[PDB]
């Protein structure tokens, strides 16, 4: 078929985290940040040609709660399967060096939605305009979440994506370099 | 131009 | 270590603008569908045991149950008319640039939207070309590495073509050997 609109929502226990987002032929239209209470355009153009009261969202949030709590009850406190990840880092445009670029890590095909992933120049970690999606959804119920660093291209400069997922024996780590 | 959300009900 | 996850995702399929409009509501414990609304069924159908309660409680529920049966049209073509203004036909041209690996020469798409692409090699081919497939760049932008295998046959040119729907005219970039 030719288009799909999920509306997809989450929450877990005990991190108490929520994430109400809507997704579009499989990229994220918009999300509602539980901190903020505010509609978060993926593209901030989005905000000119729509909108979207984010009072709703936290009311479904909070219904999809306690019925997290009854599932639990009913369940008999049987825990998720932990799926951990695969990875991908990648450059946004072509490469071109002194040109700015972004780096990409893409973690797909994992379970529960908690990741901590950390970028890492040469060794030593790096945050500057470290940006991040949601936790996108995927047909079979696991996930995907893209991170973004941008960057300078250098020849003699490697950076590592590295995220310590609790699906991983140890932290899976993926290079970049020219 | 509005996006409008479907709603889940609970469960006793 | 002990964590515990609930999914509700609304679903619209979407076939030949809105003359096929499928609804779909499922709800998601830790990452098994137990009771799914499907609008080509008209009613919940419990999974696993864990809904039979709940679809039978909800089925029972007369008031919502019209409104699940409804949500093709206040819902999912209410949202679609929406997105048809800005993002269902949304296109954005690639960045194509042509260089050598690590011989092998290495055609990159980069920065298009949709995904849907036509990108081919030729000598002025089917052997010698591996792609990458569409790749999902999370700001709504696709890219895609295909690359060719070639003998550096001396005066040849190498032409990789691509033809997108952003624009009617084919992108076409060179490299002579």
């Amino acid at each position: 078929e030719d288009h799909v609109i999920i509306q997809a929502e989450f929450f877990m226990e005990p991190d108490l985290t929520g994430e109400f987002m809507f997704d579009f032929d499989g990229d994220e239209i918009f999300h509602v940040d539980m901190q903020k209470k505010e509609t978060v355009w993926r593209l901030e153009e989005f905000g000119k040609f729509a909108s979207f009261e984010a009072q709703g969202a936290l009311a479904n949030i909070a219904v999809d709660k306690a019925n997290l709590e009854t599932m639990m009850k009913r369940s008999n406190y049987t825990p998720n399967t932990n799926v951990p990840p695969e990875m991908t880092v990648f450059p946004n445009k072509a490469v071109e060096l002194g040109e700015p670029n972004i780096l990409i890590c893409f973690i797909d095909k994992f379970s529960p939605p908690v990741l901590n992933v950390t970028w890492l120049q040469n060794g030593k970690p790096v945050t500057t305009g470290v940006s991040e999606t949601v936790f996108l959804p995927r047909e079979d119920h696991l996930f995907r979440k893209f991170y973004y660093l941008p960057f300078l291209p250098s020849n003699e400069d490697v950076y590592d994506c590295k995220v310590e997922h609790w699906g991983l024996e140890e932290p899976l780590i993926k290079h970049w370099e020219f | 131009a509005s996006f409008i959300i479907r709603s889940m009900p609970q469960e006793t | 270590p002990a964590h515990f996850l609930y999914q509700v995702k609304f679903e619209c399929q979407f076939s030949n603008g809105t003359e096929r409009v499928r609804y779909l509501h499922r709800s998601i414990y830790n990452g098994q569908e137990d009771v799914r609304f499907d609008s080509d069924v008209g009613e919940f159908r419990a999974l696993t045991e864990l809904g039979r309660p709940r679809a039978e409680y909800w089925n029972s529920q007369k008031d919502y149950l019209e409104d699940e049966r409804a949500s093709v049209d206040t819902y999912c073509r209410h949202n679609y008319g929406v997105l048809d203004g800005f993002l269902v036909h949304r296109q954005t041209a690639p960045t194509v640039t042509v260089f050598p690996a690590k011989n092998l020469l290495v055609c990159s798409v980069n920065g298009f939207y949709p995904g849907p692409i036509e990108v081919r090699w030729l000598r002025d081919e089917q052997a010698g070309v591996v792609s990458t497939g569409l790749i999902r760049n999370g700001d709504w932008t696709f890219q895609m590495l295909v690359m060719l295998e070639t003998v550096p046959r001396s005066g040849e040119v190498y032409t990789c073509h691509v033809q997108h729907p952003s624009s009617s005219s084919p992108v076409t970039v060179e490299w002579r050997a």
